[PDB]
């Protein structure tokens, strides 16, 4: 009743299930940056790294080598950086390795829809590292991960 | 709402209240062990959480009883919400399969 | 669009015909959930909280005999804990699930989509006969601003310990 | 006139039945053999009656072979438990007898018999109607009075002369 | 230790209305009958088999023994 | 906000972000839907025009204009209100009476951002 073939297609190699074929799960997935419709590589680009280069720094904050100093902040932000240059560098070889030159007019899938959404993604990570400096920096409860309330 | 691709499911919420109140009334049969005070399942697990909001940031130490009865009354609470829904939807009153 | 959020879109769920529909949705709460189920909560919380506002009031001016001895004293929630002991909320409590079980069927109506949300019938003296609508709203309107008031209340009370009146008379 | 109006009519029962108000707002009469329910309304409520009467005329009147507890609800407990079963067996025979071993749900009422009809005397709906509701008022009126007299611990005229609070 | 009355008209009494009670049930319950006569009976208790009474009879001693130590626990019985 | 500790009594700069910041997050979803195309809302358009001043098109187009230009000279003149109170400790119409500022410079408590003021000593010059 609830598990069916794919798209009513008994022999693609996938079935429809509720975690896969769910209204939830479709209008999650549609909505998200990557499948939205209307958004520009680009837009999707900021949307995903900015949602990144948040969660980034926090690990590195927290529990990197200078994570007893009092320079562990900046040490933080300043590895996230380094890794999302890493992971733009990775995006840029990928575009021009896998993507050839004939233009599908920026559907994310063409050389030069993955080179806006490479650009996208770099200056939206960066930003949103930044963003989580900033609101670190200045709000204790992050600093201390609540522990300044007890 | 569809569960799936084209199998549509209702969703009911008074499903989960009926399911609640099913675990929840035999909870309050009280007992006079240490665990649940005098009182019930229920009725202990709201005294705890009134207890330890009472001191908010401070969590419940490992050994309270907030813990215990927590889980089971969690334990028995999620049972009867899916004998529940499965009561609702397979031998509710807009079932199709003979279960 | 929406008449209460001039730059706002209309909500896609409020199509404007319901009691005090201006369109306030900004967050979406009627996508999330069935309009007639949020419009029974809606109701219910009107008039449970009207309730619990002009009896804030009702308390501060006057007490029931035996009450004021019972009770110590104690205002707003501090009388709901001197009376749990006593058994009182405990009557309040047993009689009040009894009516919502009642509830819970008129519900499984409502949801069918028999029943109109908030639909109890019981208009013994058929004051609402002559304008459904107008009283309709009236009973939003009011339950809206009363559910606001008892929040002030409470949390007045909280602040000072003071009751709804008292607060007013002094600071 | 339905008992609950915000609520859909049972479409099961019917204005012939015994004491109908429109009264089935959870719906058993559509989940379970209304003659079932029927016939169980009417021995629950003659047995209620019954059971109101053999509460209060106790406190009065005590049975020579017999010693009276605090309450007559605790005499039960007090007198000799060979009574208790040997009435559960006299129900029996008396149970068995009266369905002419017809005691289940699937032969109760073979032989076009009306719920509760055990051929005593005529049926009269008027006298039939009293019948119901003295049962149902007897049913409501049987548990009141012998949760009183399990709490308070009191006879039921002493603790209506007294009217102390009932708390546990 | 819990408390365990002894043998009295209430441990009786309490016996023979669980069997009682258990043969009453399997007479609704037992969904398959055994392929043989019947105990003397007529009506409800028209198929009424010797391993159907002895089956509801040994239910209903479980029955009465958990209810005899259980009331026996919460002191009731005793 | 030094006062508006758990420990505090007033909740000045908290009330004011909590009423400001139900406003921005209702012009959040509008400016949202203005961005998708979905709604028709024009850019700064919250349908704030109790007084009637811009209903003609025209009107409002001059007003419109009249706004920005406005708007953009306050932003600039309130960082250089800022600057100057950083500086000196001296609002406004303070420092518009003195000129040779650096001379009557009044005390100022620090900023909150203490660190944006590392340069003014050691690399920038500190004329006070
Ligand atoms: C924990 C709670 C609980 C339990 C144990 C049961 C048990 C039962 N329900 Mg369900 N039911 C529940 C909650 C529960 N219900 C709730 C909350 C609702 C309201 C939403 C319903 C509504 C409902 C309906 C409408 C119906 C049932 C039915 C049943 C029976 C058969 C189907 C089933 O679920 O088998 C339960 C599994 C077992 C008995 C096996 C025991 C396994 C254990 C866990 C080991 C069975 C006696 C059907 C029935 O036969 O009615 C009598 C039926 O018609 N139920
Ligand atoms: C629904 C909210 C609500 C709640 C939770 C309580 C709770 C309490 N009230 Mg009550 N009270 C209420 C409404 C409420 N009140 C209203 C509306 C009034 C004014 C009419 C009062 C007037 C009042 C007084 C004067 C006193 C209490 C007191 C109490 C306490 C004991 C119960 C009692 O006798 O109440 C009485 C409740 C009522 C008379 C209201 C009945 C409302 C009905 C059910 C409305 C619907 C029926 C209608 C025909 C339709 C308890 C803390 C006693 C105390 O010591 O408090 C500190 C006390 O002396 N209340
Ligand atoms: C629900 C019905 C019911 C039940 C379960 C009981 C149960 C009991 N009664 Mg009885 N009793 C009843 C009705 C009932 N009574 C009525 C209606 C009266 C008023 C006449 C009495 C008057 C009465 C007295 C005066 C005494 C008892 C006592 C007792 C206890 C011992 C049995 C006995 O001697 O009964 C005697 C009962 C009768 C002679 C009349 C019973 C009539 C029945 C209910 C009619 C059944 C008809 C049905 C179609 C078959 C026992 C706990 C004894 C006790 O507690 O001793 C301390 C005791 O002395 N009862
Ligand atoms: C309020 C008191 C009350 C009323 C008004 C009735 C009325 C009736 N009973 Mg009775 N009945 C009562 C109490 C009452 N009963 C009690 C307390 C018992 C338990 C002993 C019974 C047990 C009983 C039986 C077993 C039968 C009746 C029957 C009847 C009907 C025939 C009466 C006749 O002439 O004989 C009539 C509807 C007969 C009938 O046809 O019922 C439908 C019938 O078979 N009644
Ligand atoms: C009215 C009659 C009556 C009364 C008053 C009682 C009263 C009592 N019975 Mg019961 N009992 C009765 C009838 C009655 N019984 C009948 C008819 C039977 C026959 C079936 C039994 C059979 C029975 C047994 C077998 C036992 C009792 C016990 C008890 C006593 C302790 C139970 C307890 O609190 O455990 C509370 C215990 C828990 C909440 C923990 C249970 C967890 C166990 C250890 C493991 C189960 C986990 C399971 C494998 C996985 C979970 C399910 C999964 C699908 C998620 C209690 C006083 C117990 C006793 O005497 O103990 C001293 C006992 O062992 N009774
Ligand atoms: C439902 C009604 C009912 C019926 C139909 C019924 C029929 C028969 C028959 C018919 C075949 C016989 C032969 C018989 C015999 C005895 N019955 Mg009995 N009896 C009924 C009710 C009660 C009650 C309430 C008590 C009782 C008792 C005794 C005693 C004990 C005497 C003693 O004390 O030694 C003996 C010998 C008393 C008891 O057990 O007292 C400890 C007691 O209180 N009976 N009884
Ligand atoms: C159903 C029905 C019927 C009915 C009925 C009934 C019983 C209807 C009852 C209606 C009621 C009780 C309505 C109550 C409204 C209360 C409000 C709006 C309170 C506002 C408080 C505010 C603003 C406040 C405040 C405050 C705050 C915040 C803080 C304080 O420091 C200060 C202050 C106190 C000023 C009847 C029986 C007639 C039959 C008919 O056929 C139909
Ligand atoms: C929208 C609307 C309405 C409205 C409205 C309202 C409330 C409108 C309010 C408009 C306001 C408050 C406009 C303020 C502009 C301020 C400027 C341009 C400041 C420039 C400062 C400078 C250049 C500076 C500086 C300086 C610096 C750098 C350092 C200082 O030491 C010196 C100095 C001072 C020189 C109304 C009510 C009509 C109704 C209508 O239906 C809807
Ligand atoms: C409340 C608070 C604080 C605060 C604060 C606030 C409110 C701070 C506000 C700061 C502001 C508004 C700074 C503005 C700087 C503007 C500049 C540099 C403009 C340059 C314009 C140029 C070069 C224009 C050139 C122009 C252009 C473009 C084109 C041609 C014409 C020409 C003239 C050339 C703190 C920081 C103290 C922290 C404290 O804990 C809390
Ligand atoms: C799945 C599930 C189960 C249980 C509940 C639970 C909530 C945990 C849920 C999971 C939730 C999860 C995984 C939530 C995670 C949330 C995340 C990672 C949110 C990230 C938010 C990012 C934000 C704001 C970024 C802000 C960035 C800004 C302004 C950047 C601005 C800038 C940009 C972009 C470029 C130029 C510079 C400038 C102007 C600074
Ligand atoms: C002592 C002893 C000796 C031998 C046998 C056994 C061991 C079993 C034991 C006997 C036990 C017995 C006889 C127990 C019987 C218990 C009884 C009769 C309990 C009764 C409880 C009654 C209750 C809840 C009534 C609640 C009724 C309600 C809300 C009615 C609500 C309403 C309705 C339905 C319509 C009108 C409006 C109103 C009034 C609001
Ligand atoms: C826990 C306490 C809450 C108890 C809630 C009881 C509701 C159970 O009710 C469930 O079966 C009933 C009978 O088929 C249905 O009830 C429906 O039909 C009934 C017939 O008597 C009508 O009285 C009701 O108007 C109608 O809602 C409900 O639609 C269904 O939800």
């Amino acid at each position: 009743q609830f598990v069916k073939p794919y798209n009513d297609d008994p022999f693609v190699g996938n079935l429809a299930t509720p975690v896969s074929t769910s209204s939830f799960t479709r209008s999650f997935l549609s909505n998200l940056p990557a499948y939205r419709s209307g958004l520009s590589p680009l837009l999707r680009g900021l949307e995903i790294g900015m949602t990144h280069g948040y969660f980034l720094v926090g690990p590195f904050y927290k529990l990197g080598p200078l994570r007893n100093s009092d320079v562990a902040l900046i040490s933080g932000l300043f590895s996230s950086i380094g890794l999302i240059i890493i992971l733009a560098a990775c995006l840029a070889i990928y575009g021009v390795v896998s993507f050839n030159e004939d233009d599908n007019t920026d559907s994310l899938q063409t050389s030069r829809g993955w080179k806006q959404f490479t650009s996208g993604w770099l200056v939206g990570s960066i930003g949103g590292a930044s963003f989580a400096y900033i609101l670190i920096s200045n709000i204790v409860f992050l600093q201390t991960s609540g522990l300044n309330l007890i | 709402f569809e569960i799936s691709d084209g199998v549509e499911f209702d969703l009911n919420p008074l499903v989960l209240a009926i399911s609640f109140l099913g675990w929840s009334l035999p909870g309050l049969l009280p007992s006079n062990i240490p665990l649940y005070g005098g009182k019930g399942l229920t009725t202990a697990l709201f005294a705890e959480i009134g207890e330890h909001l009472q001191t908010f940031p401070a969590p419940p130490p490992i050994g309270d009883p907030f813990w215990v009865i927590l889980f089971i009354w969690h334990s028995g609470l999620f049972a009867t919400m899916i004998f529940g829904t499965i009561g609702y939807n397979g031998y509710g009153p807009k079932s199709t399969t003979k279960y | 669009m929406s008449p209460s959020i001039p730059f706002l879109k209309k909500p896609d769920a409020l199509d404007g015909t319901a009691a005090g529909d201006i369109g306030f949705d900004p967050l979406g709460f009627s996508s999330l959930a069935d309009i007639k189920f949020l419009q029974e909560a809606e109701i219910k919380h009107c008039r449970i909280a009207m309730l619990a506002a002009a009896g804030s009031i009702a308390q501060d001016i006057f007490t029931f005999p035996g009450y004021s001895a019972l009770t110590g004293g104690a205002k707003m929630t501090a009388a709901h804990d001197k009376l749990v002991a006593t058994g009182t909320m405990g009557q309040i409590l047993f009689w009040v699930s009894f009516a919502e079980v009642f509830g819970t069927v008129a519900l499984f109506d409502t949801l069918d989509g028999k029943r109109a949300p908030g639909d109890f019938k019981f208009d013994p003296l058929g004051m609402g006969k002559k304008n459904m609508a107008d009283m309709q709203l009236k009973e939003i309107k009011n339950g809206r601003l009363a559910m606001l008031g008892i929040a002030g209340m409470t949390h007045g009370y909280f602040i000072s310990g003071k009751g709804p009146l008292e607060l007013l008379g002094n600071f | 006139q339905m008992a609950v109006p915000f609520l859909q009519p049972p479409s099961k029962l019917s204005s012939s039945m015994q004491g109908y108000a429109g009264f089935d707002p959870l719906g058993f009469s559509e989940k379970f053999d209304v003659n079932w329910l029927r016939e169980a309304e009417i021995k629950n409520g003659r047995v209620a009656m019954l059971g109101v009467v053999g509460l209060l005329i106790p406190e009065f009147i005590t049975l020579p072979m017999y010693s009276a507890g605090a309450t007559p609800y605790d005499s039960a407990f007090t007198v000799p438990a060979w009574a208790l079963i040997q009435i559960t067996l006299g129900c029996g025979a008396a149970e068995y007898y009266m369905h002419k071993g017809k005691m289940t749900p699937d032969n109760m009422f073979d032989g076009s018999r009306a719920p509760g009809d055990f051929g005593w005397g005529k049926a009269d709906p008027v006298m039939a109607t009293k019948e119901i509701k003295n049962g149902r008022l007897a049913m409501l009126a049987f548990g009141g009075i012998m949760h009183q007299q399990l709490i308070t611990k009191m006879g039921t005229f002493a603790h209506l002369v007294d009217f102390k609070p009932l708390v546990f | 230790v819990p408390q365990t009355a002894a043998w009295s008209a209430k441990t009786c009494s309490v016996m023979v209305i669980s069997n009682l009670l258990c043969i009453v049930a399997g007479r609704y319950v037992i969904q398959v009958k055994g392929s043989g006569p019947s105990l003397p009976l007529t009506g409800s208790f028209s198929n009424f088999g010797l391993p159907e009474l002895l089956a509801t009879t040994s239910l209903g001693h479980i029955v009465g023994s958990g209810a005899i130590l259980g009331l026996s626990y919460v002191g009731l019985l005793s | 906000l030094s006062m508006e500790g758990a420990g505090g009594k007033v909740a000045t700069m908290h009330q004011l972000l909590l009423w400001l910041g139900l406003l921005e997050v209702v012009s959040a979803f509008a400016t949202i839907q203005m961005f998708g195309g979905t709604s028709s809302r024009m850019p700064g358009e919250f349908g704030f025009d109790p007084l009637g001043f811009g209903k003609s098109e025209a009107a409002m187009k001059t007003y419109r204009l009249k706004e920005v230009k406005n708007g953009r000279l306050a932003m600039i003149g309130i960082g250089g209100m800022v600057h100057h109170y950083l500086l000196t400790g001296k609002g406004p119409l303070q420092f518009l009476g003195g000129i040779p500022n650096y001379k009557s410079c009044i005390e100022h408590p620090a900023s909150g951002l203490p660190y944006l003021m590392k340069a003014v000593g050691p690399v920038l010059p500190k004329i006070c």
